RNA sequence: CAGAAACUAUGUAGGGUACGACUGUUCGUCGAUUAAAAAGUUACAUGAGCUGGGUUAAAUACGUCGUGAGACAGUAUGGUU
RNA sequence: CGGCCUCUAAGUUUAUAAUCUGAAGAUUAUGACGAUGAGAAAACUUUGGUACCAACAUUUAAAAGUGAAAAUUGUGCAGGAAGGAUAAACCGUACCUAGAAUCUGAAACAAGUAAGCUAGUAGAGAAUACGAAGGCGUGAAUGAGAUAACAAUCAUAAAGGAACUCGGCAAACUAUACCGUAACUUAGGGAUAAGGAGAGCAUGGAAUAUUGUUGUACGACUGUUUAAUUAAAACAAAGCACUUUGCAAAAAGACGAUAAGUCUAAGUAUUGAGUGUGAUUUCAUGUAACGAUACAACAGCUGUCUCUAUGAUUGACUCAGUGAAAUUGGAA
RNA sequence: UCUUACUAUAGUCAGGACUAUAAAGGUCCGAACGGGUUAUCGUUGCAAAGAUAUCCGAAGAACUAUGGUAAGCGAGUGAA
């Protein structure tokens, strides 16, 4: 009896300690992913100095940045206004988002196109987007425009975009969006979810809900309660890397490689180009602790329920 | 003290720096023209 | 380099795609493959 | 002052007064030999003769003092003679 | 057989349009321009794994081997350009490649500089040794003598073996497909542990080839750092923790005589930024591993020393040639 | 045209050993290459940073080439 190379253990993977820099490297366990190459056509190549963290002055504005492998952009469909049913064809892999996408084609046309895959979504597998509306073999068999019942079962299904009104309270949903007519904005990063609280819906006294209001609130990833809106879009789901944080790098190495460089500390510099060297500051005077807010003062939520729950810098465990 | 800051040095660069039309073409580069015009430079640039 | 590099550049110093002609006319155009074909109404 | 050894003092500087351990150093301390293992002056006698144990730095950590920049006859490692 | 020429990347733009702006100018889009890249044929010629031409590995011009070219197949994650297409003009061609007259270092400088080839023997090898061709053994910018002291670079050494010294500084020792291998340990290691061994004085030169072992302090580790006196305990580091960021027109942060605007990001709370800590274990501290770090012990080793001697070369010295410098109030 | 960071386009890393792989490792010994640990010499030097030996890394956070961007009221770049 041998122990293997490779251990795998959960989801997370690990190799055998024949190194001092493969010791901590945790890799999560994604065998469906495609191992060929991408979509070229919904491509294209991330390059210029900006990957360097430079803006259009030349001068860094990003620091600890550069140097990484070398990338291309996905192009991702956030809107999915077209309707019909597309097809599944492979979850790949992008290096510059956390979730992995999927690369959709059109049964009615062909077109193929990128979508944040779903927790759980393989190959094979049929979504359709019903933000355009509803066909009319799904409207005409229950008989009425909108049913709060049989409406949710026949499109209420993993990997279908639909308006977060026609989403039953208590849904999760990962493409969350904030206007009427805008792309996804909200819990679109790995293992993100946001579940419906409620919607401005009133009753008929026949048991059957109606849409009264113009907006609907929506738990974030953060936990901040917000009002979104009525023909905001929204994704039945949760995004399909979950164990993504569970990673571990295991040596410096692999930091450079995700185009990360050396962080240094304030006390480690001079007085001359931080505060420290020489309370917790940026090195431009920004408080790093204490709870200081940088979000603009004249800048007002006009959209929160609930905000956010502070910690106070208390230690959580 | 003083350096072999010229070793591998290209007449390529020494006219993309120091040519011409790389004076000529820009504000601040017509102001050494000139200057060198002026004084009864032989060597404009380059 | 002292003063060599002050001396005005020519075609037998440089290599690296310097090009400069010595007025010799215009006697054909240049096409997209880098062949050359001679217009004899431009040759005299 | 019986002898031997030792004590005190008077002449006398010819030649000697070594070796090692531990102590940053001379201060010193000890080991075992030895007739004995005494001192001082000479710009520390002597770095245009050597060393760098020193004579001064910039690095780093710790300690103490100061609101702070810094300071210290502090401590440790490193540092073109 | 390169350039010119066509195409474009990073980028540039006193080009045009719009927009912002104390002037200068700046921004965005388009155009133009821009190789370090891509460009039909010729021993005669004119869609996206049904993919792509990053790294690595494998296979393939059929007598065998080797090295390319291109392609085939595959592997890992760190997920790997753009665009165009597809009857012979003009310019380069000499010499020099740094140990012998040419590049950069103020110069005829013991330094530095890109690519291909670079006999053979012997090897695992581009190691080490010899050297076929070739070049060289400097432009008197030197040559011939002599072989003191002393210096530099070396060789050997009786007995002893660190007694030297701030300190083992320097030098010396250290030596094949074998049987057997401990505490400890993050279970990978420790480990090539250790311990047993491979005709004449010698199966013989060179290189491989270096003090070894053990235990402490500091830092987990590989790395980075004051170009040219400090390479480390310092910086970074993976991991961990905290603060902040909901993106509805500006997410926060950074930048903008100052804005439009740009990076963030074609990202979205498992995102981005900032801050401290510095793997893991126990919650500052204890181990495995690692160190041209600092220190101690033990064994060996030796000219470090008792205590130096001798030998070698190049200077020093003499003759011929060439011919400086700091310095100097005046000097018996 | 030095140098620091970034950027685009390209190149380079004999041989052997171990490891789960034919290829998966900031793995190991060691040339090229890149460093500059210790000592000696040199100090009007061969050299305004060299010579000799010794030492370190050598598939990577590697090294190298040709261009590009960012510097001087503010501070560019900075594993500091
Ligand atoms: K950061
Ligand atoms: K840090
Ligand atoms: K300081
Ligand atoms: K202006
Ligand atoms: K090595
Ligand atoms: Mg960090
Ligand atoms: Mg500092
Ligand atoms: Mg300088
Ligand atoms: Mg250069
Ligand atoms: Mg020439
Ligand atoms: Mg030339
Ligand atoms: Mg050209
Ligand atoms: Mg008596
Ligand atoms: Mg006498
Ligand atoms: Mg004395
Ligand atoms: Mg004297
Ligand atoms: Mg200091
Ligand atoms: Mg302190
Ligand atoms: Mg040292
Ligand atoms: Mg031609
Ligand atoms: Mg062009
Ligand atoms: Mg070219
Ligand atoms: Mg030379
Ligand atoms: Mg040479
Ligand atoms: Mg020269
Ligand atoms: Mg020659
Ligand atoms: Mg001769
Ligand atoms: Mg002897
Ligand atoms: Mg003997
Ligand atoms: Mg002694
Ligand atoms: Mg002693
Ligand atoms: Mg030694
Ligand atoms: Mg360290
Ligand atoms: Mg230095
Ligand atoms: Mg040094
Ligand atoms: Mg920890
Ligand atoms: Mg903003
Ligand atoms: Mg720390
Ligand atoms: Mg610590
Ligand atoms: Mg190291
Ligand atoms: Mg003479
Ligand atoms: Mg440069
Ligand atoms: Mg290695
Ligand atoms: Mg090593
Ligand atoms: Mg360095
Ligand atoms: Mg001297």
């Amino acid at each position: 009896i041998v122990t293997p190379y490779v251990r795998d253990a959960g989801m997370m993977r690990t190799y055998k300690p024949h190194t001092p820099g493969i010791r901590h490297l945790k890799r999560p366990i994604n065998d469906h992913l495609w191992k060929g190459r991408p979509y070229l056509p919904l491509t294209f190549p991330k390059k210029g100095q900006s990957k360097g963290g430079r803006n259009h002055s030349g001068r860094v504005t990003v620091r600890h940045r550069g140097g990484g492998h070398k990338r291309r952009i996905r192009m991702v469909d956030f809107e999915r206004w077209i309707p019909g049913p597309h097809t599944v064809l492979r979850i790949e892999y992008d290096p510059g988002r956390s979730a992995h996408i999927a690369l959709v084609k059109e049964e009615a046309t062909g077109r193929k196109s990128y979508i944040v895959a779903a927790d759980g979504m393989r190959a094979g597998d049929v979504v359709q987007s019903y933000r355009s509306g509803l066909p009319q073999d799904l409207l005409d068999s229950m008989g009425g425009v909108v049913d709060p019942g049989i409406l949710a079962a026949r499109t209420c299904w993993r990997g279908n975009c639909l308006p977060v009104s026609m989403i039953p309270v208590g849904t999760q949903i990962y493409c969350v969006g904030s206007r009427p007519d805008g792309k996804a904005v909200f819990c679109r990063s790995a293992g993100t979810y946001a579940t419906i609280i409620s919607k401005e819906e009133e009753t008929r006294e026949d048991g059957t809900k109606v849409m009264t209001g113009k907006f609907v609130n929506v738990r974030l990833q953060s936990g901040e309660i917000r009002r979104v809106s009525k023909d905001a879009c929204a994704t039945v789901g949760i995004a399909s890397n979950i164990m993504h944080h569970y990673r571990q790098l295991g040596k410096a190495g692999r930091s450079r490689w995700l185009n990360i460089r050396p962080t240094v500390r304030g006390l480690a510099m001079n007085a001359n180009d931080h505060p420290h060297g020489g309370h917790p500051v940026s090195p431009w005077g920004t408080p790093a602790k204490g709870g200081y807010k940088t979000r603009r003062k004249s800048n007002v939520n006009k959209w929160v329920v609930t905000p956010r729950v502070r910690n106070m810098g208390v230690r959580r465990n | 003290g003083p350096r072999p800051t010229m070793s591998g040095a290209t007449r390529l660069v020494q006219k993309r720096r120091h040519g011409f039309l790389s004076r000529v073409k820009t504000k601040n580069g017509q102001k050494t023209l000139k200057r060198r015009l002026a004084k009864g430079r032989l060597r404009l640039s380059a | 380099g002292l003063k060599y590099r002050k001396l005005r550049l020519t075609t037998k110093d440089v290599n690296k795609g310097f090009y400069k002609g010595n007025r010799t006319g215009s006697m054909g155009t240049h096409t997209s493959y880098g062949t050359y074909k001679i217009d004899y109404t431009k040759v005299r």
